[PDB]
């Protein structure tokens, strides 16, 4: 049956996964202690689905996910935390030293003798299921553990497993904000190595969610939990198709097709429309027109990239809850009726739709509110060239003085490698400005 | 003055290669240089000041070793007589035949023996009773940031290295402490010494090829010029000194492919650091050329630091790089050009200067 | 699972360690017997970073001492926390160098260095995986400089893959507690810019002015001036000993902050430092710390930073916080004061955060920074140096141990050259 391996890496991926599973478990009716009071009381139902949750004869459920690092301060937080007696204690640590936020230690000096354990567990998980294997790998640019290890793993899984769907809910570098001074390098190299193997690679950012949380929810003092729950609800808004049942479902092989025209252009964005608190949950209708208009607002985006200076090459919408599809079609028509938006000439269709019957849910202690519907948007657009044109300009400066390098060459790298990626990235920029030209006859 | 003058060469196919029909890729349009990835996706373009050609023996503008010497070496031999130190570099990965360009063979001699022979010739032209010329030699290497000697033998016990130091006199710059210096008059003699040096060089076979290098190699030739004879009594109030430094360098050595940990990896790391710092030094010299004042990171490496008087100041330099045209070896080849992109010394630069109003 | 060693030379290093172990023991729940009387399990999950274990749940540290005179030894042992240390680790000799660098790099240290390394190897091999080494050594004077530099050289010939780090006091302009500071200090920098990954300059004058102005203390003492250095040291590894929403380590702070390797001389800083009455008249928020940290007066170098720009800086906050507020304040700092920052680096700040705060506060912070304004310090020493060497003032005590004028001249260049590098970026 349909299944999906999940592979978290780095402090971003694991702090995200501890929310994704907190949500997945609360949806399917599970307690953190493995067992199932819910279906114990129902005496039936597949609801603890075999898509994510493997199942033993003893009633205990074990999820199909692994996660890694080379700094055990995280995984110990799991092993002691609330969720210790759920996951498989093959939580692969080799925490003998970190990656020093360089691509070199993560992809070569401490990327050797360690990767094989991960490949062994991945095979152990695949051979348990005779079904679909769409990968989800949650990493983050900049860091070494989340750039280099990922860059090594994808190029190897493309060799062992070949033609399967591989995805990435990666994190992007904020242009102004940063928690580092090497993100540009560690990002451009990763893009070069993962332009080819991967199929799609979604992208989010840390600044836009900050600005959201100050704007709508009236939150004053965020943390690094509240954002991750929004990432987790996004992921749920996707995976509802594979788990649950409803009108128009979208498997993982569909996202890679509908949204990746050329092999090299597979770097979309993302959005969740309703973001509200217990106070603003009232005082609002929450129709479908309101939502599908909000999805294309500049502010409700999740990367600081003005789309009005760009064009939408393709788009996919995934809804939840009680929905009436003529409202959806009316919304799409109202959208194409507008003029601020500009679709290309070679895609007058553009849109895709997927519907599911389940509502969303709530993580108690959270800012979001109980509702009766919700929506997610994903777009392959062209404004994001700007968010690459800045990065190379954050690159060409430093490399002009061969700075912040001596460590990198010190862990087994050739400097000329930089001078390749700058080209393979620049070519990419040309593509996002080649297609924007409309054809001529 | 600043006289970088980087060059690039293109070898021919081998006999083995022409049997296997190595697909040509690297092309020219004269001075400009182009390359075409066999996917036919993009065309990279590289310019240099000078461009040689040794692929077709019939084409116009053919680069035979006579041309190489007569274009690059002669200014060095000339300037050394004026009393200035000079240096010559060499880049190139294994298989590009640096051995063919520098040393050469008995039927097509390279650079080294030609330079030495012309030095001998001009010596025997200027040799009078008024003027004398003394030539002294030396040879060392660099490996894991240490220094060794090669001319000198060692103890037949084991790996009896030669630990040496680098120190700084306040006048003549840096030197080595413990070094062997020798005297020369015969070209056959320096050939003997050079063989004795190249034998003990630090190397190690790999999966790529047995004959590969892991250590940079300096060949130093000190010249002397004694003329000062006081008209009222023999007296050397001064004598001019001028240095020549040839050096052979190793490759870039990407280590994510040649994954053989231990010492083979811990030596390539230092090698690449040295290459990086040398590149920074030359990129700084190209700006020193333009009258602007800047810093130079001389002390950041070793091979830069035993060259400080010969590289900078009123000193003429050079560099060349052998390559391979066979499309099977594009990756290494690309770096073998991407290191030497100093052709754009000062192009597309902004200017804001206001020091006018020089009047009454 | 990773590790840090501690070496302690001279008088300064020993009297500092005697307060650093006093602060770490107070955070991990330790008592003078070396036993445990903590409250939370969370203090013991990573106690194996600084401390070893023992038979009966006693905990004993990886501390090593050097000094070439026992005048400090009995001062430690006859104290509150001078008895947990391993008596096999209290190395010493006799006949101290007397503030002569030559007597502490050539003659006596040459007798004692192997006896030091015989213990360093024991304390290394007994670890599982190693990270880097720590040290606490003054300059200007003798023992801590000479023997410390020698230890650094021997180690980084032995163990180069790993890290090295020092917390070195420096001389000061107004008053000197030794008449031959410049000479010994220059000779120390000649062998510490090459063989180091980071070193943290501290200056006694800055601590004095701090303790006079902010805390408004009347009867200070060296033992309480050292309380700020222990604080900083503690904060630097708080990313390693504890959890954190955005963890860090030593090597991360090394890569991010050291663009070219030779410029690895820092300028530290701690916050929130306040008086015993004036804590009621303040608030604990991120900006209340951020305005205090980039101030000129909560620094420890005796170097006005606003005479120059900052190549890069860092920060380690501690407490339940809001990262948005942190990153926003750092954005505004890079905005308003661009002239004090560099243009050819786009983001001259990073961050690092831990969620397990100190014993008595709800919030704390350390600040680290690689500034150009250290330039004016070295301009002094060379100046102070060269006029003395123009006349060979105190030379013969140094030539009387098998040395040469050459060894000084080199060092001078290696400082002046370094100075020039900084000036390359002092202008726009
Ligand atoms: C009861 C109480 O909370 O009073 C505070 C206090 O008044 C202040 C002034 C403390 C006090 O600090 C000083 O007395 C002091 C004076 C001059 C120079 C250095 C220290 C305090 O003594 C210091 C002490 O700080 C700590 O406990 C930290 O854990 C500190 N460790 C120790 O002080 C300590 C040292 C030896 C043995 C046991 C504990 C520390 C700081 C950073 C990292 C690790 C540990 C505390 C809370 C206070 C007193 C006790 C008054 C302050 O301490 C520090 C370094 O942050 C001085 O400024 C803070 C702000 C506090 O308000
Ligand atoms: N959204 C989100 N991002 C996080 C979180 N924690 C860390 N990050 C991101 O992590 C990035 C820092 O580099 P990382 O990807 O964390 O690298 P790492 O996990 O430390 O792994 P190493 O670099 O090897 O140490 C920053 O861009 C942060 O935004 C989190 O909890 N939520
Ligand atoms: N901050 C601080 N510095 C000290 C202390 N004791 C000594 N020093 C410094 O240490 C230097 C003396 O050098 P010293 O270590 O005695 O040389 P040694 O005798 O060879 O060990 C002086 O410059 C002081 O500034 C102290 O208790 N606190
Ligand atoms: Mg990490």
């Amino acid at each position: 049956m349909r299944e999906c391996i999940s592979i978290h890496v780095g402090q971003a991926g694991v702090q995200i996964g501890n929310a994704c599973w907190e949500l997945y478990c609360l949806e399917h009716g599970i307690q953190p202690d493995g067992q199932m009071p819910s279906d114990k009381t129902i005496g039936g139902g597949d609801d603890s689905f075999n898509t994510f949750f493997s199942e033993t004869g003893a009633g205990k459920h074990v999820p199909r996910a692994v996660f890694v690092d080379l700094e055990p301060t995280v995984i110990d937080e799991v092993r002691t935390g609330t969720y210790r007696q759920l996951f498989h204690p093959e939580q692969l640590i080799t925490g003998k030293e970190d990656a020093a936020n360089n691509y070199a230690r993560g992809h070569y000096t401490i990327g050797k003798e360690i990767i094989d354990l991960v490949l062994d567990r991945i095979r152990k998980l695949a051979d348990q299921c005779t079904g679909l294997q769409g990968f989800l790998v949650f990493h983050s640019f900049g860091g070494g553990t989340g750039s280099g290890f990922t860059s090594l793993l994808m190029e190897r899984l493309s060799v062992d497993y070949g033609k399967k769907s591989k995805l990435e809910f990666s994190i992007y570098p904020a242009p102004q904000v940063s928690t580092a001074v090497v993100e540009p390098y560690n990002s451009i190299l990763t893009t070069h190595t993962t332009l080819e193997h991967s199929d799609c690679a979604f992208m989010v950012d840390n600044e836009a969610i900050y600005d959201i949380c100050r704007r709508n929810l009236d939150i004053e003092r965020p943390t690094y939990t509240n954002l991750n729950r929004l990432i987790s609800q996004i992921v749920s808004s996707i995976t509802a198709s594979l788990r649950f049942d409803g009108a128009l479902n979208v498997d993982l092989t569909e996202f890679q097709t509908n949204l990746v025209p050329y092999p090299r252009i597979h770097f979309p964005l993302a959005t969740y429309a309703p973001v509200i608190s217990a106070e603003k949950a009232y005082h609002e209708q929450l129709s479908v027109a309101e939502i599908t208009n909000a999805c294309f607002e500049p502010a409700n985006q999740m990367v600081k990239c003005d789309p009005r200076h760009g064009k939408y090459m393709a788009c996919c919408l995934l809804y939840r809850g009680d929905v009436v599809p003529k409202d959806v079609n009316a919304a799409i028509a109202t959208i194409k009726t507008k003029r601020s938006i500009q679709f290309v000439d070679w895609c007058p269709t553009g849109f895709k739709v997927g519907i599911n019957y389940q509502p969303p849910t709530v993580v108690p202690g959270g800012d979001l509110a109980k509702v009766q519907r919700a929506v997610c948007m994903l777009s392959n657009t062209t404004a994001i060239a700007e968010a690459w044109a800045r990065l190379d300009h954050k690159f060409d400066l430093m490399y002009a003085k061969r700075a912040f390098v001596h460590w990198y060459v010190g862990e087994g790298m050739e400097e000329g490698e930089f001078s390749e990626a700058r080209e393979d990235m620049a070519a990419l920029e040309k593509d996002y400005e080649e297609v924007g030209v409309d054809s001529v006859e | 003055n600043s006289q970088v003058t980087v060059a690039v060469r293109v070898r021919p196919f081998s006999k083995r290669e022409k049997t296997e029909k190595a697909s040509q890729v690297v092309f020219t349009n004269g001075e400009e240089i182009t390359v075409e990835h066999p996917d036919m996706k993009q065309v990279y373009s590289f310019i240099y000041d000078v461009s040689f050609w040794s692929f077709d023996e019939c084409h116009p503008g053919y680069a035979s070793q006579t041309t190489v010497y007569e274009t690059l070496a002669a200014p060095l031999l000339d300037r050394a007589f004026e009393g200035y130190n000079t240096c010559l570099f060499a880049y190139g990965q294994t298989g590009s035949g640096k051995s063919y360009t520098m040393m050469g063979l008995n039927e097509e001699p390279g650079i080294i023996p030609r330079f030495c022979e012309d030095l001998f010739a001009q010596i025997a032209k200027k040799q009078t009773s008024e003027v004398s010329y003394h030539l002294e030699m030396s040879f060392f290497e660099v490996y894991n940031e240490k220094i060794h000697d090669l001319l000198v033998c060692k103890g037949e016990n084991g790996q009896r290295k030669q630990p040496l130091r680098a120190r700084e006199h306040p006048v003549s710059g840096p030197y080595v402490e413990g070094l062997s210096m020798n005297v020369v008059s015969s070209y056959s003699d320096i050939q003997s010494w050079l063989e004795l040096g190249n034998k003990q060089r630090a190397t190690a076979a790999t999966g790529m090829n047995d004959k590969s290098s892991r250590s940079h190699s300096v060949f130093t030739l000190v010249m002397t010029q004694t003329k000062t004879e006081v008209v009222e009594g023999e007296e050397h109030d001064h004598r001019i000194t001028s240095r020549i430094n040839l050096v052979d360098l190793a490759g870039s050595e990407r280590c994510s492919t040649a994954h053989s940990s231990g010492q083979r990896l811990k030596e390539g790391v230092s090698i690449n650091k040295s290459l990086l710092t040398l590149g920074k030094v030359i990129s700084a010299l190209s700006e020193q050329a333009n009258g602007k004042r800047v810093f130079i990171p001389y002390r950041e490496s070793t091979l830069t630091w035993l060259l400080k008087e010969s590289l900078g100041g009123n000193s003429k330099t050079a560099m060349i790089a052998t390559v391979s045209p066979a499309a099977s070896n594009i990756e290494e080849t690309l770096s073998t050009l991407r290191y030497a992109t100093q052709a754009r010394l000062i192009v597309n630069i902004a200017k804001v200067n206001e020091d006018m109003n020089a009047k009454l | 699972m990773r590790e840090i060693v501690h070496i302690q030379a001279g008088q300064c290093g020993n009297q500092i360690g005697a307060k650093f172990w006093e602060v770490i023991s107070d955070e991990h729940g330790i008592d003078p017997t070396g036993s445990y009387h903590g409250d939370s399990d969370l203090q013991l999950e990573r106690i194996n970073v600084y401390y070893n274990e023992a038979t009966g749940n006693k905990y004993v540290p990886r501390a090593i001492l050097v000094d070439l005179e026992p005048g400090t030894m009995d001062s430690v042992r006859s104290g509150p926390f001078g008895q947990i240390f391993r008596p096999d680790n209290f190395v010493f000799g006799q006949s101290g160098a007397g503030n002569n660098w030559a007597k502490g790099h050539y003659t006596e240290g040459a007798e004692l260095v192997d006896s030091v390394l015989d213990v360093v190897r024991k304390e290394s091999e007994s670890c599982d995986c190693l990270q880097g080494f720590q040290l606490t050594h003054s300059l200007g004077g003798g023992t801590g400089s000479g023997m410390g530099t020698l230890l650094i050289s021997k180690i980084r010939e032995e163990y180069p893959d790993r890290i090295m780090n020092t917390f070195s006091v420096m001389p000061s302009p107004k008053v000197s507690d030794t008449v031959v500071e410049p000479y010994n200090a220059t000779l120390s920098v000649h062998q510490l810019v090459e063989n180091t990954d980071e070193t943290y300059c501290i200056d006694n004058e800055a601590l004095y002015d701090i303790c006079f102005r902010t805390l408004k203390l009347t009867t200070p003492t060296y033992g309480d001036l050292n309380h700020l250095v222990s604080a900083t040291m503690s904060g630097v590894t708080t990313c390693l000993r504890f959890p954190g929403q955005l963890n860090a380590d030593l090597r991360k702070l090394a890569v991010n902050m050291v663009p070219f390797p030779r410029l690895h001389f820092f300028m530290p800083g701690f916050a929130p430092l306040t008086s015993r009455g004036s804590q009621q008249y303040r608030a604990l928020t991120v900006p209340e710390l951020t305005q205090q940290m980039f101030d000129s007066k909560n620094m420890m170098a005796a170097c006005d930073p606003r005479h120059g720009r900052y190549l890069t800086v860092a920060a380690i906050f501690r407490g339940r916080m809001s990262m948005k507020e942190v990153d926003e304040q750092m954005l505004n700092v890079q905005n308003k004061n661009s002239s004090y920052f560099v243009e050819w680096i786009p983001n001259n700040v990073k961050t690092a955060v831990c969620d397990i705060p100190p014993r008595g506060l709800k919030m704390s912070a350390t600040f680290i920074g690689n500034s150009t304004a250290i330039q004016e310090l070295f301009k002094r020493i060379s100046e102070q140096f060269t006029a003395m060497f123009r006349r060979k003032a105190f030379l013969h005590w140094y030539t009387g141990e098998g040395m040469d004028e050459m060894e000084f001249t080199e060092a001078e260049s290696n400082m002046n050259d370094l100075v020039s590098e900084y000036q390359q970026y002092q202008d726009a």
